[PDB]
């Protein structure tokens, strides 16, 4: 025992010793004080945080919302902010989300920069416009078998400004839905019993958001329409769980509450003075509605403009109405639409097939000039990179089209 | 002056007498668009519409306010378009003696014109894309500026002509145009040229510089290297001396000078000389009747860098000067890599040819040799003289790294710098390709 | 005067640590694909060992010696626990106080520091240095010298994944498999010092 | 409350930490240094031509028959001591009980000779049978060490044995072939002048000979090493005068 | 009419054919007899003349006389020391146990001491050309192997790797070990790294020390250089090592072994490296071509004399190294073999005009160095040329970065 | 569930996919003895810190967490080297600084940091239970391989009769030398990855 009390005694000495000396090495060399962060200029009110934390979420901390989308970690990559002077560095998320595109004025995805030194910011004031609200929905209905058109009412007669192509995000809380309570007409209720939909049900215990594109041109108040489709298992594997969000919506009626983040961009149309093709497919009738009533209504423009929707059958359409009530007036826009296999119950007399072999066929094939317009298209990912491949064969360039994947 | 010793001279037969004889008349010319570097265009004329010399014919989307007018009158016959549906050409067949016509100056007021009436001219008249900028060898900005703008008063390609020849016949335009040169500019004007006197300028920026050797001489890019390297913060200006005296010409008589004076030249051409001719002329035309029965390949340009002009290319280049034809071939021999050869070129010293000195070789477009692998025997550092490191930056170039090859010195350079190491390959890598890949992934990224 | 420089230059060729002695090859073989990361780490890891190896020989000397402290008592056991928190505590106070005093510095080389915070390369060299029983001076020297040769390892492996940006490499031998070739080839060629008794 | 719970739980950790690692280091002693005394017994009994397994007959033989000594190499004769626990290792290492040996005394290349060293007498009944002495010599990559049994007339080998050696496995690494090694039994160590007369011989050796073994095959560089450890120590600076006090008597 | 019928045949192995699996193996058959055909495609109309297959057949014609010369070297000193140690009946008995002698008895050769110049050089020939084939067939049936499962066409080299790899061993290696070293050279240096152009080692000096360490019984020590069964002798670095100029002694005759036997090539040792006038011979003809590098073999040159001279001067009184001259280390062991043939290596060496200096100063340091101070090995020019194949690289990087900083001060 | 205990093996491997502990495979996996010890000693030594930092996660300074950390490893390592000079003396001989050298082994402070500072302390034991496996895996084949190959016997049990015994097989030099380990993992590695096309890195 008598080298066992010395081996105890020598450890914890040993040990206690190096723990001191750290802490007395850090209470000294490490320096804890003033961090403020200037943005846009220099108006002295500024975001003072201490010198431990992250950007975005000190940005965030005070009235400053940037776009995120995934609660943090860099997988959209649109949190694009100004660095006149802070951390000098691109970190992973810059070389796969900001890749080269050589940034000599400084902008950093404000995810992974460093608050520990002095940060000096420049925000766009679009960014300073951004609000949240509480809204009530107005109504809840399919327009087609898959789609639902979510009409909120924005309180306080108050109404979102934005531009024709902007994206709210929606929130919603931990909750648990089930199919059954669905508001599906009889005209839809056909393949829903025929997969044996309705056994489906979830419920998420976090916090989540997902974005939505606004369906509704900006001179109409008061109102944010939202056309969301909501997303089942793959038919391959039934098992897994189905989108959350998507459920979510469709499980609102008239009489409840949403709440939403203010007006993101990106997506506008150009003023060049070209011809505008509108390619549409899915649930991407929504900025293809606020493309081509912005025009024709707020700016009324004399741009050639067109309109192709690729639908499925003559029930998978809407909005019929009312886009020739734009066409029959306005003889500058002509829209077409067609259906890839109709159910004989329709006697469709139009087109058929998909909708590049279409829009091809019928009018670019013998067209003058087809690399002189513009292409603005949303659809799913079978849709869209069918159509980029024939307008590149057609000599057309990625700076003439303008595409708006739906993040997935 | 400045030496260059690391070169090659080919010696190829068929060279021409240097007399300037008159040429054929041509019924039909064009514009080749795949001939200008990242150029999108926008056709201003559909086939049937009748056109002036000096009309606009097509314009770019890259590239706002550049112009491209047609070199003579008459009316558009054909416009062909390729894979993907690129423009190919835009041919017109020559009529009517119509004109477009600009203003007129003196000898004695040219150096004190502005550089924005100037500029305005140039664009107007389509003359502004005689003009390339180092790096990237593209048509410039209407609202940039260079400090640096040469001269190319000499040619040391194979079976070209002497300046010299021809500036002797149009002097005065040449000055005319140095001193427009002179007005242009916000830094010098190097007029790079060899030992022989050629018509000079009296002003103070402009200045003469002589280079002796082998060719990579006669190219801008060594030129660049030796007096103002470039970089991304500095870009130089190219033209040669024919344009000199087109813009000399535009601005002493208002009127567009679309003439040329080419080298028909080549092993099968009956009498290599050369030719007046209009630009963008047809070669099937102007090499009628003058070439050896048999199956040739027809070049507008030199066999190092050129553009093999069949079906819808077969019209001369806005930046080539000359004309070259040789035969293909196509012909097998049993251990032809094998025997000991007293008529076969080469830079190493494995054949019999080297031996016999001042042999002209019957050369033709044959690869002798096929598609292998990168084995550095050291031919890269015998033919070129630049300050850099061949090998390295030729494996950087071939394996796809952009930013190495950029600090290797990428940018300093053009498909015209690497023709003779294209030349000299074992593997038969063609380097000029690589090249621009390299260069279009650089001006993208940035 | 010479008793140095036999154990240097034996430390840097004829023991290599990086090659003969296989110490520290997750980061040699991960962090091998630029020079100018290999240099930094190299540096780094040179001021880390000899920093490291002479302050754990006088700790054990002065303490944890059989006899050292007290007569008949061996408290030999602690090695290892001592070795680690001596190297721990050195590397963290290393990047601290590069951190607040040398910002260039502390980009230079403090970023390669939390990766041979704890590293079979030193704790090798330290565990040698104890098998071996060295002087003050001697183990400044060995510290010193098997740095520079991990070094002149690491930059050498660098330099030819640099070069062969050229290859074709099977899509099963992409990364890990041909840099264990490359390795093994390595080793190959450091066995020329094999016979050499210095 | 921030300060004082980190040094608590650090205190806490390294008392736990501390408590079980000593119990086990001081524990387990006796029982390694007796893990470490076996390997060299084993040795020796077998170098002896007893046979013996398991630690209990390991033990039991060691006991019974080897009688260690120390033997003082300048005198040749046995000088008291423990030599159960003798170190000839260590003491080499250490100047106080070492010397430094001249570059034409050094044949081995050892650089360095312990003062008093160690050897084991097998003993049947009461009477001495043979003696072992440790040699060791340096080789082309490492330091061989060696037991080698002389019988009581100072002159007759009866084994070796080679229990340590880092040579190329099978070229010099055969220094512990046993049909290497059986070539030794019955050769004879110093000849009619009580010279050093072993020789490892290149190329075979005549049968019949008796100061003659065969060299290792492709190894004349690990040959020579056995070569120099043996006619080193059986010089003056070794086990000479020991090995002739024990010819004349004395065992 | 060997023309027409490769023409024929040509649509079988083209893809859509029955045949398109071995379209490597007609490829490289087809483009053997005759050239193929072919027209530049863009922008450089004319082309060189010369190719990588005269790039190959040129060294592999230069050692030619080197070959030669081994096997007639290589038979005469089996037939001498044969006679040496046998006489009368059992040299007789000797003869008829071994095909290698009782064949070239058979073809009109004699195993006695008279024989000529050709009874030696078909022995020397019967020993090398079987090592020779089985290193060729077991070679390239990896590299075509390699070549077919990745879907490309057989590059040049393989020609000059066998040859090489085939005159660097002792004339009585085992077939199966030049087997296994040939498969370790051809696959783990060369053909898993994309073939030719694109490895960074010596394929044939990495087979050869595959088979040293390995197996080294059988390339090293006394019994592996005189082909003759019972006999065991040394070499002259092994002699020069143990006594120094006084021990060089040619046991098999009694003769001194002069300065002119190990020129000319008098002397035993590995096949092919014993000539050094036929070495040069062939080295002057590939370096007149300019395919093999006078500036690494100057290095080479200057980095053995500067260290030769060193250890000459500082002197040392045990190890009988140290008085071995310049021109002593260059016409022993394989010196010029390796600075000739093997250090020339395009592909393993450095691509700067000032990194190829330094890479054949290494070398040439590095190879005097295991010859002086290493005792466990006679010679060092594999194991040098393998230490620098990893540092080749690092020398053009250091050259590179000086030429990178010129181009930032606008000078360069 | 056996998902954590039989992923490591082949769908996760520590030394072919997350490279750790490459320094103790390459270095005893010329005897199968040394290499089954070693991975015995890895295994019990990664599940029990895993155990107790599980254990401990919540109470850990953040300041000097790397210290408490290599303290309970040390420990471990510690017990384990006297328990191995006690009962194996001849393989703690031949395993010459590497019983130490578990310390520095990067499996355990990986799976320590990663994995049992965020679970609960039953799983982390599995966890460390499945990487020693995963490590072992690798130990044991190169092993067989060197010491099949370099010596012909196996557990030091004579299976190829060796020529100098009196046998037909002549042993590799190479297998009980330094490169052989790297060629062996290398080529083990394209087989994983042949068989897995999942594991396959980027183009470039
Ligand atoms: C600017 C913008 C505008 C948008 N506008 C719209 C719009 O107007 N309408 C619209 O509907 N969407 C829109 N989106 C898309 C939106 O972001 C969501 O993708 C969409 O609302 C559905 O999200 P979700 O919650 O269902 O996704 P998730 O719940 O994350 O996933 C849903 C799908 O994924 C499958 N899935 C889940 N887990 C797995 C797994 N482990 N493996 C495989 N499959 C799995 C489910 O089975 C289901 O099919 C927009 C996106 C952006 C960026
Ligand atoms: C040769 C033949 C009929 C078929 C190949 C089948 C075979 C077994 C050869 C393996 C050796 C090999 C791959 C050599 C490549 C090579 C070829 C084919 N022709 C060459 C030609 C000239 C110079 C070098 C090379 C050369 O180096
Ligand atoms: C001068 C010259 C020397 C060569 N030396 C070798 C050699 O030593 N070993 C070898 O395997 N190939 C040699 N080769 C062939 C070729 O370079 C070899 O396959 C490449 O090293 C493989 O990329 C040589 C080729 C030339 C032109
Ligand atoms: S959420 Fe992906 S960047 Fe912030
Ligand atoms: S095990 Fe390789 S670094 Fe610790
Ligand atoms: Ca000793």
């Amino acid at each position: 025992m008598s080298t066992i009390i010395f081996g105890v005694v020598m450890f914890t000495l040993i040990i206690l010793a190096l723990v001191l000396v750290i802490l007395f090495a850090k209470s000294k060399l490490v320096p804890t004080g003033d961090i403020t962060i200037s943005i846009n200029g220099d108006p002295e009110k500024a975001i003072v945080t201490q010198p431990g934390g992250k950007l975005l979420t000190a940005l965030a901390g005070a009235g400053v919302f940037v776009s995120s989308a995934c609660g943090g970690g860099g997988s959209c990559g649109q949190c694009r902010v100004k660095i006149k002077s802070g951390g000098g560095d691109i970190l992973p998320t810059e070389l796969d989300h900001i890749s080269k595109g050589e940034a000599r004025e400084g902008e950093r995805l404000a995810c992974q920069v460093a608050v520990k030194a002095d940060m000096d910011l420049e925000l766009p004031e679009e960014i300073f416009g951004v609000k949240k609200w509480e809204c009530t929905v107005i109504s809840n209905d399919n327009k087609a078998t898959f789609i639902k058109e979510l009409k909120l009412a924005i309180p306080d007669g108050e109404s979102v400004p934005f531009r024709a192509g902007g994206y709210i995000q929606i929130e919603a809380p931990a909750h648990h839905v089930k199919y059954a309570d669905f508001d599906v007409p009889e005209k839809y209720r056909g393949d829903w019993d025929k997969f044996n939909l309705f056994r489906y049900e979830s419920k998420v215990d976090e916090p989540i958001i997902r974005a939505y594109s606004m369906a509704n041109y900006p001179e109409e108040f008061g109102i944010i329409m939202l056309n969301v489709r909501i997303a089942t298992p793959p038919p391959n594997n039934p098992n897994v769980p189905p989108g959350q969000m998507s459920s979510y919506i469709w499980s609102l009626k008239a009489g409840d509450k949403c709440t939403i983040s203010g007006p993101f961009g990106e997506f506008f149309a150009k003023d060049t003075d070209a011809e505008m093709v509108f390619i549409g497919g899915g649930a991407g009738m929504a900025p293809m509605r606020s493309h081509i009533f912005d025009q024709l209504k707020r700016l009324k423009s004399k741009r050639k403009m067109s309109y192709w929707y690729g639908a499925r059958s003559k029930r998978e359409m809407f909005y019929v109405e009312d886009f020739d009530g734009l066409a029959a007036e306005n003889d500058n826009f002509v829209w077409h639409c067609a259906l890839s296999d109709p159910q004989p119950e329709d006697n469709w007399t139009g087109y058929t097939g998909f909708i590049h072999n279409v829009l091809y066929e019928n009018y670019l094939k013998d067209h003058e000039a087809p690399e002189d317009c513009e292409y603005y298209m949303c659809g799913p990912p079978m849709m869209n990179a069918a159509v980029i491949n024939m307008l590149k064969n057609l000599g057309v360039e990625e700076e003439n089209i303008l595409l708006d994947d739906f993040g997935g | 002056m400045i030496t260059i010793k690391k070169g090659l001279d080919l010696p190829i037969a068929g060279t021409p007498s240097q007399v300037i004889s008159d040429g054929k008349a041509i019924k039909k010319v064009a514009l080749l668009g795949e001939e200008y570097v990242g150029m999108r265009p926008t056709m201003h004329v559909r086939v049937g519409d009748e056109v002036k010399k000096a009309q606009i014919l097509f314009e770019d989307k890259k590239n706002p306010g550049v112009k491209f007018t047609s070199p003579v009158s008459g009316k558009v016959v054909e416009i062909n378009r390729g894979a993907k549906r690129v423009l190919q050409s835009v041919v017109i067949e020559v009529a009517g003696d119509d004109q477009v016509t600009f203003d007129k100056f003196e000898a004695n007021q040219l150096a004190s014109l502005n550089r924005d009436a100037i500029k305005t001219q140039l664009v107007e008249s389509g003359l502004w894309t005689a003009f390339r900028t180092r790096p990237f060898s593209k048509v410039p900005a209407i609202d940039s500026t260079s400090e640096a703008i040469f001269v190319t008063a000499m040619d040391t390609n194979p079976l070209a002509a002497e300046p010299t020849v021809v500036i002797n016949e149009q002097s005065e335009a040449f000055v005319a145009g140095l001193d427009v040169l002179s007005a242009l500019t916000t830094g010098k004007v190097y007029v790079c040229k060899k030992g022989t006197s050629l018509p000079r300028s009296q002003q103070p920026n402009v200045e003469e510089h002589v280079f002796d050797g082998p060719h990579p001489a006669g190219l801008a890019g060594t030129h660049m290297h030796f007096l103002y390297p470039v970089s991304a913060d500095h870009v130089a200006w190219s033209i040669n001396y024919q344009d000199v005296i087109a813009v000399g010409q535009l601005f002493l008589t208002g009127e567009l000078y679309t003439q040329r004076v080419v080298s028909l030249a080549g092993p099968v051409v009956n009498k290599p000389r050369l030719v007046r001719t209009v630009m963008g002329a047809s070669l099937e035309q102007l090499v009628d009747s003058e070439i050896m029965p048999g199956e040739v390949r027809i070049i507008s340009g030199s066999v190092l860098s050129g553009t093999k002009a069949t079906g819808p290319h077969a019209y001369l280049g806005r930046y080539h000067l000359q004309v070259s034809v040789l035969r293909e071939g196509r012909d097998k021999e049993l251990f032809g890599w094998a025997m000991p050869g007293k008529n076969k070129f080469s830079v190493t010293r494995s054949f019999l040819g080297h031996l016999f000195k001042g042999q002209v070789y019957n050369m033709t477009t044959t690869t002798n040799g096929s598609d292998r692998s990168m084995v550095p025997i050291g031919n890269y550092e015998k033919v070129m003289p630049l300050d850099m490191e061949p090998t390295l930056l030729l494996r950087d170039l071939c394996a796809g790294d952009s930013d190495s090859a950029v600090r290797l010195g990428a940018l300093e350079l053009d498909e015209e710098d690497l023709a003779l190491c294209t030349f000299v390959c074992p593997g038969k890598y063609e380097y000029g390709q690589l090249l621009r890949e390299c260069l279009d992934k650089i001006e993208k990224e940035g | 005067m010479e008793h140095y420089i036999s154990l240097l230059v034996k430390s840097i060729f004829i023991e290599n640590m990086a090659l003969s002695f296989f110490l520290g090859m997750c980061t040699f073989l991960a962090v091998s694909k630029k020079v100018k990361t290999s240099f930094g780490l190299g540096i780094a890891v040179i001021v880390v060992l000899t920093i490291s190896v002479p302050v754990n020989n006088l700790v054990y000397n002065l303490v944890l010696k059989p006899d050292a402290l007290v007569e008949g008592v061996d408290l030999s056991f602690l090695n290892f626990i001592t070795f680690i928190g001596v190297i721990a505590a050195l590397v963290q106070i290393l990047e601290m106080i590069l951190d607040r005093f040398f910002p260039p510095l502390y980009n230079a080389l403090g970023i390669f520091l939390p990766l041979i915070t704890v590293n079979c390369a030193i704790f090798g060299g330290v565990s040698f240095m104890v098998q071996r029983d060295y002087s003050f001076a001697e183990s400044v020297v060995y510290g010193f010298g098997s740095g520079v040769g991990w070094m002149l390892a690491i930059v050498a492996l660098a330099g030819i994944r640099e070069k062969m940006k050229y290859s074709d490499v099977p899509p099963g031998l992409r990364g890990l498999g041909i840099t264990f070739i490359t390795a093994g080839l390595m080793a190959l060629g450091f066995m020329s010092f094999s016979g050499v008794q210095l | 409350d921030s300060i004082k719970k980190t040094l608590f739980v650090v205190i806490a950790l390294s008392l736990v930490c501390s408590i079980i690692v000593s119990a086990a280091a001081v524990g387990l002693r006796d029982k390694q240094k007796e893990n470490a005394a076996l390997d060299k017994q084993s040795k020796i009994l077998q170098v002896a031509g007893i046979e013996a397994k398991g630690s209990k007959q390991i033990v039991e033989l060691f006991n019974k028959s080897i009688e260690p000594r120390l033997v003082d190499f300048n005198t040749g004769d046995f000088v008291e001591g423990d030599a159960a626990n003798y170190d000839q290792r260590k003491a080499a290492k250490e100047a106080s009980e070492s010397i430094k040996l001249t570059a034409e005394q050094d044949k081995a290349k050892i650089q360095r000779r312990a003062n008093v060293g160690v050897v084991y007498l097998v003993k049947d009944g009461d009477k001495t049978s043979k003696v072992i002495l440790p040699v060791h010599g340096n080789g082309l990559w490492s330091m061989m060490y060696a037991f080698v049994a002389v019988e009581t007339d100072g002159n007759t080998v009866s084994g070796l044995t080679y229990y340590e050696q880092g040579e190329t496995p099978g070229l010099g690494g055969e220094v512990e072939n046993p049909a290497w090694r059986a070539q030794w039994v019955g050769k004879k160590l110093f000849d009619e002048n009580h010279k050093p007369a072993i020789k490892i011989v290149k190329g075979g050796a005549p049968q019949g000979s008796e100061h003659g073994v065969d060299g290792l095959s492709g190894a004349t560089l690990t040959s020579n090493g056995v070569q120099n450890t043996f006619d080193f120590w059986l010089g003056d600076m070794g086990f000479g005068p020991f090995l002739t006090k024990v010819r004349d008597g004395g065992l | 009419g060997l023309k027409k019928f490769l023409e024929d045949i040509e649509h079988h192995f083209e893809p859509g054919g029955k045949h398109e699996k071995w379209f490597a193996l007609y490829e490289a058959a087809a483009t053997l007899f005759y050239t193929p055909g072919l027209v530049t495609k863009r922008s450089s109309h004319v082309r060189d003349s010369v190719d990588l297959k005269r790039i190959m057949i040129m060294v592999w014609l230069a050692v030619f006389p080197a070959m030669f010369w081994g096997m007639y070297n290589a038979g005469g000193q089996a037939i001498a020391a044969l006679n040496h140690l046998y006489s009368g009946d059992q040299l007789a008995a000797i003869v008829a146990g071994n095909w290698h002698y009782w064949l070239t008895e058979m073809l009109g050769g004699t195993m006695s001491s008279d024989a000529g110049w050709g009874s030696k050089m078909l022995l020397g020939a019967t020993y090398f050309l079987p090592i020779y084939a089985t290193v060729f067939i077991v070679g390239g049936f990896w590299e075509v192997l390699f070549c077919m499962v990745r879907k490309h066409e057989v590059n040049e080299g393989f020609f000059v790797t066998s040859i090489l790899f085939a005159l660097i061993v002792p004339p009585t290696l085992p077939l199966w070990q030049a087997a296994l070293g040939i498969t370790f050279g051809v696959v783990v240096a060369k053909e898993v790294f994309g073939g030719t152009g694109r490895n960074f080692l010596n394929p044939a000096l990495a087979g050869r020390a595959f088979l040293f360490f390995a197996y080294p019984a059988q390339i090293s020590g006394d019994l592996v250089w005189t082909a003759a069964d019972g006999y065991s002798g040394a070499t002259a670095l092994s002699q020069w090592a143990q006594g120094g100029a006084g021990a060089l002694i040619n046991n098999a005759t009694g003769q001194t072994i002069t300065w002119m036997d190990a020129f000319i090539g008098n002397i035993p040792g590995s096949i092919g490296e014993v000539s050094t006038l036929a070495l040069m011979i062939g080295a002057a003809f590939i370096v007149y071509m300019g395919i093999a590098s006078w500036r690494i073999i100057g290095g080479v040159m200057i980095g053995m004399i500067l260290l030769s001279t060193l250890f000459n001067v500082i002197g040392s009184d045990t190890n009988a190294m140290f008085n071995m001259p310049w021109h002593w280390h260059l016409v022993l062991g394989g010196f010029a073999f390796g600075m000739f043939f093997m250090a020339t290596d395009p592909v393993s060496a450095s691509f700067t005009n000032s990194g190829k200096w330094a890479y054949g100063i290494l070398i040439g340091v590095m190879c005097v160095l295991i010859r002086v101070v290493n005792p466990a090995y006679p010679e060092g020019m594999m194991l040098a040329i393998l230490f620098a194949n990893l540092f080749a690289p690092l020398f053009d990087h250091v050259v590179v970065e000086r030429n990178i900083k010129r181009r930032l001060a606008r000078y360069g | 569930l056996k998902k954590s205990v039989l992923a490591p093996v082949l769908d996760n491997n520590p030394i072919a996919l997350q490279v750790l502990g490459v320094c103790s495979a390459l270095a005893v996996t010329t005897k199968l003895e040394t290499a089954f010890v070693m991975t015995l000693a890895v295994m019990f030594v990664t599940a029990l810190s895993n155990f107790f930092v599980s254990l401990i996660r919540n109470h850990i300074p953040n300041s000097v967490r790397i210290i408490v950390q290599m303290a309970i490893i040390a420990s471990l390592v510690i017990v384990v080297d006297q328990i191995l000079k006690a009962y194996l003396y001849d393989i703690s001989k031949q395993l010459s600084v590497f019983v130490g050298l578990i310390i520095t082994n990067c499996i355990v402070m990986g799976r320590a940091e990663a994995f049992a500072m965020k679970s609960e302390p039953i799983p982390s034991f599995i966890d460390g239970i499945g990487n020693g496996l995963g490590y072992g895996f690798v130990l044991m084949t190169v092993g067989f391989f060197r010491e099949l190959l370099g010596s012909g016997k196996l557990f030091g049990l004579e299976v190829l009769p060796l020529i100098s015994n009196g046998g037909w097989y002549q042993p590799n030099g190479l297998m009980l030398l330094a490169p052989s380990a790297f060629f062996l993992i290398g080529f083990m590695i394209w087989a994983i990855r042949t068989f897995k096309p999942e594991q396959v890195e980027a183009k470039e």
